[PDB]
């Protein structure tokens, strides 16, 4: 019975409980790819605006 | 006496019970725990104390 006790109390801790995980790896993915976009879209256009202006 | 000599093994179990049962190195029912705090709370002021007595 204790060990069954200790048991649960070790995976609250520990374990990692895959809901709340998976949840913010899906955020971390779509933030991953937002900040991509946006870099793909500062590294050339605010750069390639002096070219225009010549 | 065979009844006796159970009952004193068993008088030793529960002394043993009582010693021995921790919640990783927290000794919970030799009487040691006594009034324990637990917040529960965001800010400070929230607790539930928790009683182990022998």
């Amino acid at each position: 019975n204790i060990q069954e006790n200790v048991e649960a109390s070790k995976s609250r801790i520990k374990d990692t409980d895959f809901a709340k995980e998976t949840t913010q790896l899906t955020k971390s993915q779509i933030l991953q790819q937002a900040g991509t976009s946006i870099l793909a879209q500062a590294k050339q256009l605010p750069n390639s605006a002096i070219s225009l202006l010549q | 006496q065979a009844l006796n000599e159970e009952s004193v093994a068993l008088q030793d179990e529960l002394n043993r019970i009582a010693e021995t049962t921790s919640f990783g190195g927290r000794k919970l029912l030799n009487g040691s725990f006594g009034e324990a705090s637990f917040q529960i709370g965001s800010s400070s002021g929230e607790a539930i104390i928790m009683g182990l007595t022998s």
